[PDB]
RNA sequence: CUUGAGUCUCGUAGAGGGGGGUAGAAUUCCAGGUGUAGCGGUGAAAUGCGUAGAGAUCUGGAGGAAUACCGGUGGCGAAGGCGGCCCCCUGGACGAAGACUGACGCUCAGGUGCGAAAGCGUGGGGAGCAAACAGGAUUAGAUACCCUGGUAGUCCACGCCGUAAACGAUGUCGACUUGGAGGUUGUGCCCUUGAGGCGUGGCUUCCGGAGCUAACGCGUUAAGUCGACCGCCUGGGGAGUACGGCCGCAAGGUUAAAACUCAAAUGAAUUGACGGGGGCCCGCACAAGCGGUGGAGCAUGUGGUUUAAUUCGAUGCAACGCGA
């Protein structure tokens, strides 16, 4: 807005786990308001990937939130009457909030039947690197990469 | 195959393009490089970061002749003008005398005509 | 605008240095001004306007802004 | 007769004019060295140049044009105009003290001369730039703007032309009328005690009083108060055109109408609105996000078409699940 540094709101922690971060990825994840529905999706896919992959739930998860979230993202400058597509730092709040973003997507393209499945697969392509949230994120720093010209003359 | 310790980096940095060349103390150039031949076109080989990186082709190139001290001479209103010598620097020469030699005129051949835009 | 980089000197300290000899030197500006062919009646134009503006902006800081602006 | 006007003496500052030398920087080209795939250009490209070795870089050479800094609302000139340094020829302005002539003055129709740039003739010269022209872009088109090239011309000699927003849009000469701050160039006194104090001339920039003006503004350099002489105007268009004359190689210049046509055309300022003006600011205005519509079936309203009738109204946002 123009006039406004209004107070960030506040996010309840979820029960089981009593995290904030996955607090905020169930919401992210939620549709039409059903927020119930999207926590058992939640918990389910975190099961699921702590029993595939390893230590716990939210060490696994925070592996997956490493290898997606951006270091840096491009916006569009328009100051010359042309538009520079310069690079900027992505500040940590929106790391995770956009990682997540991205990883909700990837799952719901995702051919597995259950959204359960889904996310828990996508989790886990997350953590070993090789899946389309990853994908979606290089293909943003290689942006970046090529308009590092652009990166310090906004 | 031959060393020289000690060479000139000819900054030409017109608002287009930079070039770089390292030379020998006498005139002979030894390598050369562009924000062109960097990889940049237009908007973003007339730009800072594209002499930079150009600089840092250069050094790469002249490594070979195993040179450094340098002396630098800055031709040209352009945008590198600094980063070119910021990246020399950083590749790791020392750098011992800084010239400007950029071409004025004393009156003397008339320029092209005003563009209007 | 020649500079020699001292015994112990720094080199940001010796860009900072050629920067502000090639500064003083006025190279930029006397290139760029030469970068295309200015009228003669244009030159005198812009004199003329850059000495009005001039002399009108420092009469009026000076006289002009010697009252109490609140 | 000496107060206007001029002469002589001594200095002063000055891109004043004419002629002839010369200097350095830079562009271009040429030859050579080093060296390697780019250069150039643009909003982005392409044309263009480069592996037949360009661009970059060093050396040498050729040649033309113009004189960075100093440089200034500085100076000089009737105006046009004049800008490196040196010499030769040469015009004017200004100050100082005197001396001299003794109204010799002011203005000026015709006339005569000078008169930017472009243009013309003849002979040179030709680097850079660049009408015309060519190609590449942009675009609906683009006979333009932008890009790459590029010939007359720009330069020199000597002739012509004779015009410019040739403007201070302000004819020349003279006298008189409150001030302030500068610039420049003389000169008198003050110990220059220092760059400095008080005068007195010339040119010059800005601000401003009275007065003037339609107002804007001008204001001791008047657009104030006056005198002499000249030039010019008499509604907009037609038209600075036609015809005639004169001048010109030509382009054209100069002098300069009429019919016909309209009831306006103009000047300055005021209030708005507008601007691909400028500053500051706001709004789900964008940005960041989430969910839709536009595709499907159906509901409903509208346009249309159909009908005997398809009642009438609403119909850019601000009509179209609206009156209903
Ligand atoms: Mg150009
Ligand atoms: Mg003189
Ligand atoms: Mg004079
Ligand atoms: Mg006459
Ligand atoms: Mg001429
Ligand atoms: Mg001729
Ligand atoms: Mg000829
Ligand atoms: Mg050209
Ligand atoms: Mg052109
Ligand atoms: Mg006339
Ligand atoms: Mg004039
Ligand atoms: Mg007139
Ligand atoms: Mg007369
Ligand atoms: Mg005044
Ligand atoms: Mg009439
Ligand atoms: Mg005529
Ligand atoms: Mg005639
Ligand atoms: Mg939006
Ligand atoms: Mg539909
Ligand atoms: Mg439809
Ligand atoms: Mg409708
Ligand atoms: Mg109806
Ligand atoms: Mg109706």
């Amino acid at each position: 807005p123009r006039r406004r540094v209004i107070g960030q709101r506040k996010i309840l922690p979820d029960p089981k786990f009593g995290s904030e971060l996955l607090a905020k990825f169930v919401n992210i994840l939620m549709v039409d308001g059903k927020k119930s529905t999207a926590e058992s999706i939640v918990y389910s896919a975190l099961e699921t990937l702590a029993q595939r992959s390893g230590k716990s739930e939210l060490e696994a998860f925070e592996v997956a939130l490493e290898n997606v979230r951006p270091t840096v993202e491009v916006k569009s400058r328009r100051v010359g009457g042309s538009t520079y597509q310069v690079p900027v730092e992505v500040r940590p709040v929106r790391r995770n909030a956009l990682a997540m973003r991205w990883i909700v997507e990837a799952a719901r393209k995702r051919g597995d039947k259950s959204m359960a499945l889904r996310l828990a697969n996508e989790l886990s392509d997350a953590a070993e690197n090789k899946g389309t949230a990853v994908k979606k994120r290089e293909d943003v720093h290689r942006m970046a990469e090529a308009n590092k010209a652009f990166a310090h003359y906004r | 195959r031959k060393q020289v310790s000690d060479g000139v980096a000819h900054i030409h940095a017109s608002f287009n393009n930079t070039i770089v060349t390292i030379t020998d103390r006498q005139g002979n150039a030894l390598g050369w490089a562009t924000a062109g031949g960097s990889g940049f076109r237009g908007s973003r080989k007339s730009t800072p970061f594209a002499a930079q990186v150009a600089a840092e082709r250069c050094a790469d190139a002249v490594k070979e002749y195993g040179i450094k001290n340098l002396e630098v001479m800055v031709k040209g209103p352009g945008p590198g003008r600094e980063s070119t010598i910021r990246a020399l620097n950083a590749a790791g020469f020392r750098i011992t005398n800084i010239t400007d030699v950029t071409p004025i005129p004393h009156n003397g051949c008339r320029p092209p005509k005003k563009r209007r835009v | 605008p020649v500079i020699k980089v001292r015994e112990n000197e720094p080199f940001d300290v010796a860009l900072r240095r050629f920067k502000r000899s090639c500064e003083k030197a006025g190279v930029l500006a006397e290139v760029r001004r030469r970068e295309f062919y200015e009228k003669p009646t244009t030159e005198r134009k812009r004199a003329k306007a850059s000495a009005v503006k001039r002399h009108a902006k420092k009469l009026a800081r000076e006289n002009a802004r010697r009252t109490r602006l609140y």
